[PDB]
């Protein structure tokens, strides 16, 4: 019976951490993404000047 | 209208031709002869893309046949189909150059090619609209690889608008059957990059691979690699000769597959392709097409795709068949294999439909891609070339003709830097 | 006394107006030959005894699909100058069709184009078809509404459009010349209707099931649409609506005319008749975000005004009992300066159909042209795939070398940055 | 202007649906193909010409049940795109049919629940069948109450789902999702009717003298049950009952509406007309324990409410001279709050036989619907069937695996504990 | 719909293969060149679960033949019904294993699983909703159990969502043909326990039993051992290709036959068998075929199922007959054996009904329980195992090829923890 409840104890933890690394890595992508575009406007000023 | 003329030179091109010209010819239900003997009404209106008429009905190839020795020329004569050719075209030295590329580039190529040069001219400014011209010859050979590559230039600087192919066969260090090989590729690539619009890589070892791999035959010969490369070539213009959903002539696959001008070096393949025991197996659908078109052992040059990235890739479909599942075929086949597609530039993938297929067959495809991937030719060839250049060995018989070594050192450093700027996109991001 | 011209120019515009000019021959009773065995003064004219002619001109440099039309049924139809043809292709290259070769055709046009408006007493407008993503298409198309603008002025001229799908495409190279050719008649055309072909592929498969469809069937419904909307000026109706009762009712701003369509009811004859098709569903199904004819979604924004045709045994009061319910709705809300943005239309000849085709007969049905805020997302993610290749200058020689000056790509951009931030600045409520 | 909309999902569900759909159409006569060679409004509707559609959609994952469905004799009835079919079962996995595969099938039938409403006026409720006992029965009879339960709000949903027998069973998991499936539909549902098949098989024993019966038998025994309910608004009658006039009448508390119903006469006619089948012997042979249509003793508890439904020639007073028997027998007691229990419904058409059936044909017949206290009986034991696998945690990986948390178990299980409290609470006296 | 792929591997495999496609050939009629010649509609429209479909209208298995040798399928081939393989997916090496499990699955079947898995790759790839995959082959051979298995594992590295099927033969100590039997074994029963998701174990010893005890013939074969197991084969997914009162696909059975994910060994059985002069005494009954499908010598392996009790049990009849018969005489085969089944798990025994009995015969059964009996043949296997192994008998030839001892005691104290696991529930009480 100790064995039962420490295998499901182990187990639910496992799934959690999966699902919020996913989501962390999705936010940072999107916020470098919109850095890299500001940069590149200002790189085209000089190029047109 | 929009017509091309074809000229060979050398002996593999002129046993290409041999092949192509025959293949041609059973398309358009042409007889040995020179007399139509077709069913569809279609075989006829766009017969002037490559034959001309002349009296009693009969019909002529518009070909230039070009060799430094007669026996290639009057070998092929005496083959099928070789009465088609006009006698005044075939123009022949009586000395040869024996591999060496000076000898049929600087002394004995200069002073004949004012003969090929005429009827060249004569057959170009005669034609309603050119299009073009296609050439095709071997990088293996001293005579091939010198005189066609300064004609490419002779033919460029008169008629700077036009568009211009070549099919070229590399020497593969797998299969080598000369030793001078990797001099006469090197001068050679060095003169075809600045004047082609379009070049294509065919190599011997990649059709043994895949005549032994794919079709499962016992004894390949040089007729089944012609007749491979036949196919290919026809395939390539054949919605410039029928109707279609989307016609596509040769200046709008230049538009669409060169992203910049020294980028034009493509590796082709043929689908489908299956073996004579299991021709009743397969069910040809677009699916089934599409998977073979994108193998890396269906490719026409030993190169291997998946070592880089796809800058552009073609197709050209042929026979009667639905544009929505071509599109969403291609679109499956760029979103499962987004690794090997560069990124900067998106649908980067060009489809067209012919409503022809060929002779026999229900549905065929042509593929024409440009890769990062045909870096690893140039660099194996610069590699044997710097091998044998560094002890300056069999180096007397082309100085000895008026060249020297600085036109070698040119010819690598060209050639070396195009190997880098070829790559240097390919590790370009955005 | 009430006329319109129709002009074709393109592959795609010539594939188009073929499908629309079966549909109308068909619907006025008039056979292939051109011979009947008082509305047909819309589209055709009497000739004294006998044919009838249309009021349309083919455009295209590349003579295939010309060829096709002129041995075809339709070869008697259409008068055997007015099919304009050129020798080379522009393949895919705006600069081509706008410097190069394309202003040496123009004037034969221009001539055509007058030949028939002095025939015409009481011409409404101008329509006009072209593929956006190619070379000779967009090129003409610009360089025609160009001189139209300036020959005529202030006469009407109508522009369906076919912009690429958002991710589905065919060329490689199709957002450089969107981009130029938006450019060119975003100041020179008065409406523009959107026709990307993922959307009426996704229509056919769900409404019509069919699973492998080809252009044919998408021309099909454009004509259909193309149809209704001019139902009104050739057959009686309670509620008329005339071409030039547009810009005061759809468009707000002179820099804002484009727009989005959608036709209902599109159902088979095999599951047509077990549902009773009324007004209410009908049109309840034109409003679906699924069945919009061009890949945008309309939740995404607001409506700014809405004009949509019935034809049919329609009763007023069930259209008035309609449009209330769709003002009801929570999920599709109005702009705040506009409290009605409804203009109906009823008309009384049910669509004809085209045997052999996919639509059945039915005695209702409904076409929208609507105007939404939601249409910046297509210019948006244009303008994202053109700044990627832009950004290293691909591609770029192929149009300089074309005669087309380095900085003409720049002001199309910012010609479309400023669309859409004319389009956000509109939308936001006071 | 009085309108239902049946929903049949599952194998049982359709499986039954086919059962009272003969029935109906048989009734109203239509004949299968839909065409008859104002009483039709309530299940069907009118399509302008000829045939008539049933207000019924077919749910299910499994695609062989609708299969056959659409190749019978009744192909042509059914509208062809209400028959929503998936392509991956649930494999009796309440989980998968909940979370994983039927969310992504349950927003068609929604729109097409939309449809259908759209053309009712007088909508008076909707009716539902599911085998509790299987995955997508039961998750998706679940999803789709709660959607409606939202989306309609006060409209009344009717339930006729069938539980498992006490030890007779098909499967080894169905207490599982009949537990998950009660807790879902406890809070959703307005009536909920019992329909375990143990006491249906011993019923077809011992009247119909059946040794061996099929699922159809059964089938047609609840297709009778439905058709009594509902004649009552097709039909005039001299007591009439709606659907509304229930939840006033049958159910004391929100949380109790588990009631178990019953049928007769239940006859061949090999020995019916030998006896008068008076009112009384009837109405005395509905109230027997042996011929409740769910294995449930009533003498075990008290009842609540009765209603029941006469139809034929009956004459209220006989009715009332039976109900005063059955109040005066000692072995039959009522709860002490209910002085009054009984409501009563009288219809003039008496029940249709349908051929090759089990059933003869009589003028007389008798269908009650009665709410007792003793129902508690089989949610006990099916928690104790459900306590001893969850007490080692068995199967519970394969519902883990498919989305559903730990804890959610634990809580169907403290409802259950509620509810059988409340039946407990609600049955003592005063 | 939902079809499954074939692979079979070893030379056992591909006996049993031969065999079983032979089987499925003969009951939906299929000739044996690939040419329908059947007599009922239903033989036609499921047929898309094991045959895939080619020009010309034959039909070809998806089967996928791999061995690492090639006399087998060389000897296949000529074998009737074997022209239906396609030749492309014949895949074989040129050495062979020798029966050592090392060189099966670390030096020669890694470096040739790669052209399989191609095969396999495209199979799944193409096919429209994949239910799974089952496998077949022998644990008692070196090739087979080794690259067979780490071909699961590679398959379900890929496809972990889908469902894998694996009939294992595993070598009885009564009847042993090879020397190394328990090495490999061991070594395979280690990795078969971690990645398929049913398994089902056949003893040739308990085929050897049956053959001569119940149908009494003089002289096996392994062609009768080999259709018995093709019959059993079949009787697992007939109501996936055939309409029944209740279909219960394979994943239906896995949900209802594992309790916990590491307990699926499965031992099965097929009903009825009777010889030949004994199948005119005999008369087929519901209770006839259910009395021998519980016989203990009819189970396909020597294990003894009173030895132990059934955690659940599964029957799939066959034939149409009635289901409350059924029901019944499963409740009185489990209230009859109470001592034999567990008792914290009521409800232990599913069944399912097919319409559609095999070629020649009116009823048949086919049997699937999980019993806790199967320890006692993992018992002696590793009892066998421990007594070679202590010497260190044979071991050298695995050592040579980069194994060692460590995964030889990590494969035995696996394959002891399970023993002891799976008999832990055997003495669990409630
Ligand atoms: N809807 C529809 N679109 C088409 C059709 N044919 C071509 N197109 C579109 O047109 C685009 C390319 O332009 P095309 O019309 O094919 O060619 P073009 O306009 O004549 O320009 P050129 O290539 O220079 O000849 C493609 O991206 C297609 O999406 C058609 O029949 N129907
Ligand atoms: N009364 C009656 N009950 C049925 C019938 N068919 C199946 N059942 C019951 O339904 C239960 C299992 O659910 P099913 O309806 O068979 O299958 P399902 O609801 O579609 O769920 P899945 O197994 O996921 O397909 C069984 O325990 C049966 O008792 C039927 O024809 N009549
Ligand atoms: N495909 C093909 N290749 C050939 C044939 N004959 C020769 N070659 C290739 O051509 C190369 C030699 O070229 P060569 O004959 O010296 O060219 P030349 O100097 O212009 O005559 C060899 O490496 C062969 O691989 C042929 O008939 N078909
Ligand atoms: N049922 C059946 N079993 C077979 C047959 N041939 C061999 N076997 C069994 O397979 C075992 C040997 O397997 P083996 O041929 O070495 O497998 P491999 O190593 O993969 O080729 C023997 O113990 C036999 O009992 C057959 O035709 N039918
Ligand atoms: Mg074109
Ligand atoms: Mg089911």
């Amino acid at each position: 019976i100790e064995k039962q409840q420490e295998e499901f104890k182990k187990q639910k933890e496992k799934e959690q951490q999966e699902a919020e690394k996913q989501r962390n890595l999705e936010e940072y992508q999107k916020k470098l993404k919109e850095k890299l575009h500001m940069h590149i406007v200002k790189t085209d000023q000089e190029r047109i000047e | 209208m929009r017509e091309i003329v074809h000229i060979q030179g050398g002996q593999c091109g002129n046993q290409i031709g041999a092949k192509f010209w025959e293949v041609i010819s059973d398309e358009h239900g042409i007889d040995p002869t020179g007399t139509y003997h077709g069913d569809s009404d279609l075989q006829l209106e766009r017969i002037n893309v490559y034959y001309n008429e002349a009296t009693g009905g009969r019909y002529v190839p518009r070909a230039i046949l070009m060799d430094l020795e007669p026996g290639t020329m009057d070998s092929v004569r005496a083959g099928p189909f070789g009465q088609l050719f006009r006698p005044d075209n075939f123009v022949f030295g009586q000395t040869g150059a024996g591999n060496n590329w000076a000898k049929g580039h600087y002394t004995e190529g200069a002073e004949l090619i004012d003969s090929v040069l005429d009827v060249v001219r004569k057959e170009a400014e005669g034609c309603d609209c050119l299009q073009g011209f296609q050439i095709t010859h071997s990088l293996g050979g001293g005579t091939g690889s010198g005189m066609g590559t300064l004609l490419i230039s002779k033919v460029r600087e008169e008629y700077p608008d036009r568009i211009m192919e070549t099919f070229s066969v590399v020497p593969s260090p797998k299969v080598s059957d000369t030793v001078v090989e990797p001099y006469n590729a090197t001068l050679s690539v060095h003169q075809l990059v600045e004047n082609a619009d379009e070049c294509m890589v065919i190599d011997n070892e990649a059709l043994y691979d895949i005549c032994f791999r794919t079709l499962k035959l016992t004894t390949p010969t040089y007729g089944d690699l012609n007749h491979l490369v036949s196919a290919a070539m026809s395939g390539v213009t054949c919605c410039l000769r029928f109707p279609g959903q989307l016609n596509s002539d040769l200046r709008k696959l230049a538009v669409n597959l060169i992203p910049f001008p020294r980028l034009h070096f493509f590796m082709i393949g043929f689908a489908p392709l299956t073996s004579r025991g299991s021709q009743q197996y397969r069910a040809l659908t677009v699916p089934e097409l599409t998977q073979q078109m994108f193998d890396a052992k269906n490719m026409m040059c030993a190169a291997d795709p998946r070592h880089g990235r796809y800058l552009t890739a073609s197709a050209l479909f042929r026979g009667r068949m639905s544009t929505k599942e071509v599109d969403e075929q291609m679109l499956n086949v760029q979103n499962k294999n987004s690794s090997y597609f560069v990124e900067w530039i998106p649908n980067n993938i060009k489809s067209s439909i012919c409503d022809i297929p060929p002779k026999g067959l229900k549905m065929a495809v042509t593929f024409v891609g440009n890769s990062t991937a045909i870096q690893e030719m140039f660099k194996r060839v610069a590699e044997q070339f710097t091998a044998m250049f560094r002890r300056k060995a069999f180096l007397h018989w082309y100085t000895g003709e008026g060249m020297d070594e600085m036109e070698f050192t040119e010819a690598e450093s060209n050639m070396n830097d195009l190997v880098s700027e070829y790559q240097q996109y390919q590790d370009a991001t955005a | 006394m009430r006329e319109v011209i129709s002009i074709h120019v393109g592959q795609g515009g010539i594939q188009v107006g073929n499908a629309c000019w079966e549909l109308f021959c068909l619907e006025h009773g008039i056979q292939p030959d051109g011979q009947m065995p008082d509305a047909f003064n819309t589209f055709f004219s009497e000739t004294g005894a006998g044919k009838h002619v249309p009021r349309a001109v083919f455009l295209d440099l590349e003579p295939t699909v010309i060829d096709e039309v002129r041995t075809g049924t339709y070869r008697q139809l259409f008068h055997p100058e007015q099919l304009i043809s050129g020798k080379e292709d522009a393949a895919n290259n705006f600069a081509r069709g706008h410097y190069t070769i394309g202003k040496e055709i123009v004037d034969l046009c221009l001539d055509r184009i007058r030949k028939l408006a002095d025939n015409c007493t009481g011409l409404q407008g101008f329509l006009v078809f072209n593929s956006v993503g190619g070379g000779t298409g967009s090129g003409l198309g610009s360089l025609l509404l160009e001189r139209l603008s300036v020959d005529y002025g202030k006469k009407s001229k109508l522009g369906f459009t076919i912009y690429p799908s958002p991710q589905v495409s065919t060329a490689v190279v199709e957002p450089y010349n969107s981009i130029l050719s938006t450019h060119s008649l975003l100041e020179h055309t008065d409406v523009a209707v959107m026709l990307d072909n993922e959307a009426i592929y996704d229509i056919c498969r769900r409404n019509l099931d069919i699973e492998r469809p080809t252009y044919t069937n998408l021309n099909r419904l454009i004509a259909q649409v193309i149809s209704s909307l001019t139902a009104s000026l050739r057959f009686d109706g309670a509620l008329n609506v005339d071409i030039t009762e547009f810009q005061t009712n759809l468009v707000p701003y002179p820099r804002i005319h484009f727009m989005l369509s959608s036709y209902a009811p599109i159902i088979s004859a095999e599951k047509a008749y077990h549902e009773q098709l009324s007004v209410a569903e009908i049109t309840n199904s034109a409003f679906e975000p699924a069945n919009m004819m061009a890949k945008c979604d309309p939740r995404h924004g607001k409506y700014m005004a809405c004009s949509m045709m019935y034809r049919g045994d329609v009763v007023p009061k069930d259209v008035n009992a309609s449009i209330a319910t769709i003002k009801t709705k929570r999920t599709i809300q109005f702009v705040d300066w506009c409290p009605t943005g409804f203009k109906v239309g009823i008309n009384y000849q049910p669509p004809t159909v085209v045997p052999g085709g996919d639509l059945a007969k039915v005695m209702r049905a409904v076409c929208m042209i609507s105007n939404s805020t939601a249409i910046a997302e297509v210019f948006s993610r244009l303008d994202h795939k053109f700044d990627l290749m832009y950004a290293k200058r691909a591609f770029v020689h192929w149009y300089v070398g074309e005669g087309m000056e380095e900085g003409e790509f720049s002001e199309a951009r910012e010609d479309l940055a400023a669309l859409e931030k004319d389009y956000e600045e509109v939308g936001i409520e006071t």
